[PDB]
């Protein structure tokens, strides 16, 4: 439930901070 | 003595093509360290050959197969061998294979890390 | 299969690189992928594989692979909630500072946390992840993920859980320390403290000639390796120069 959001929150922070790294 | 040192040559074609070759564990640091003891288990069996050469050839033998530099100033009857360029995971590989080889030939060594260069006081 | 890519990019990168670091993460973050069967966790691994393949910074190439091994610990089969909270604070603390030193440091302490599922552990890093996020204290910031790394160090060993207790008191000090100005010297002896009590060892901390030489007997061999990897660590973190020499199992650090 939480544990959803949480999920989402992790896969689209950790894409984020990818495209900070690759530029 | 002239069968400790071919010993060596067979575990550094090891080293070698171990670090060479692609695929297979990335995480065979610990196949360095398990070099390192079959050389110096195969020293100790030859209790003529030099403990200090055992552990030279030791920490040699882990050097390449880690891909990192070895310099070695003797002073007296004690070899001062320096490895540069060590991130942390390679610190801990380095220092406990000298640790177990060291102990295994049963001769006095002491080590000192500093960042990225690890030296070691092999004394006989 | 979505896996089949990224081992043959993980693959691919180590015949590229000639770091050990990168190595190593590169293939640790596609084994994790294996076990993790979430198709999102796959997309960021190979989405941070493909991408760091491309970059030819290296340092870029460690963040990238940290990002990676991170997200796969995540995304490994039946995690807790408290595991996915500690993770979600270190990327957000990551892309929230522009040091490499706290991009990686928040990023590796994350890493360790959830390799442990000690409740106690993933409290102590979380609430230090946070308190983190907030101040802008880069000296703090890295002090507390310093200590939150260490934490977790003793916590991968396995140490006991009255051990932890009383290692968890040691970071508290650690964090307030830095909160009232404490120097980066004597922050990493409050490390260097948190690993003596947290292993059951003794230790015998001497102080004469702006030189702290901590000597501890007692130390395993195992023990040696998480104290040096932690003690190492934060040396790095904190900025000074320390020396680790061993003799016997005596360790003799020298912070300056």
């Amino acid at each position: 439930e939480r544990k959803k959001e949480l999920a989402k929150e992790v896969i689209e922070t950790a894409k984020k901070l990818i495209e900070k790294l690759a530029k | 003595e002239e069968a400790v040192r071919r010993r060596f040559e067979e575990l550094l074609r090891e080293a070698l093509a171990f670090r060479e070759r692609t695929g297979g564990r990335r995480e065979t640091l610990e196949h360095a360290v398990r070099l390192a003891r079959e050389l110096a288990e195969f020293a100790a069996s030859h209790p003529e050959f030099n403990r200090q050469e055992a552990v030279l050839l030791a920490i040699e033998l882990m050097v390449r197969a880690m891909g990192v530099t070895m310099e070695t100033h003797r002073s007296g009857n004690e070899v001062k061998v320096v490895i540069k360029g060590l991130n942390i995971d390679e610190q801990v590989a380095l220092y406990r294979a000298v640790r177990e080889t060291s102990k295994i030939m049963g001769v006095e060594t002491e080590i000192e890390v500093e960042g990225d260069t690890q030296t070691i006081v092999v004394r006989e | 299969s979505m896996k089949e890519e990224i081992k043959r990019l993980a693959e691919e990168l180590k015949e590229k690189t000639k770091n050990e670091e990168i190595k190593r993460l590169a293939e640790e973050a596609a084994e994790l992928a294996e076990r993790s069967d979430d198709p999102e966790v796959l997309e960021v691994v190979l989405k941070a594989l493909w991408e760091a393949l491309k970059s030819k910074n290296e340092e870029k190439i460690e963040l990238l692979l940290l990002v990676a091994v991170l997200v796969a610990e995540a995304g490994s089969v039946d995690a807790v909630e408290e595991k996915l909270e500690i993770a979600l604070l270190a990327l957000k603390l990551a892309e929230e500072s522009k040091d490499p030193r706290i991009i990686r440091g928040a990023l590796r302490a994350a890493i360790a946390a959830l390799r442990s599922d000690d409740p106690l552990a993933l409290k102590t890093v979380k609430e230090a992840l946070e308190r983190a996020r907030a101040s802008k204290d880069e000296r703090l910031i890295r002090a507390i993920l310093a200590a939150a790394y260490a934490f977790a160090l003793l916590a991968v060993a396995g140490a006991s859980a009255e051990r932890l207790k009383e290692a968890e008191a040691i970071v508290w000090y650690l964090i307030a320390a830095a909160e009232k100005g404490a120097s980066p010297q004597e922050l990493v002896l409050l490390v260097i403290e948190m690993m003596v009590k947290g292993m059951g060892v003794t230790m015998e901390t001497h102080r004469s000639g702006n030189e702290v030489k901590v000597v501890i007997k007692g130390l395993h061999e195992s023990q040696q390796e998480v104290l040096l990897e932690a003690v190492l660590f934060a040396a790095e973190l904190m900025g000074v120069r320390v020396r680790i020499r061993f003799k016997g199992d005596t360790v003799t650090i020298v912070v300056r």
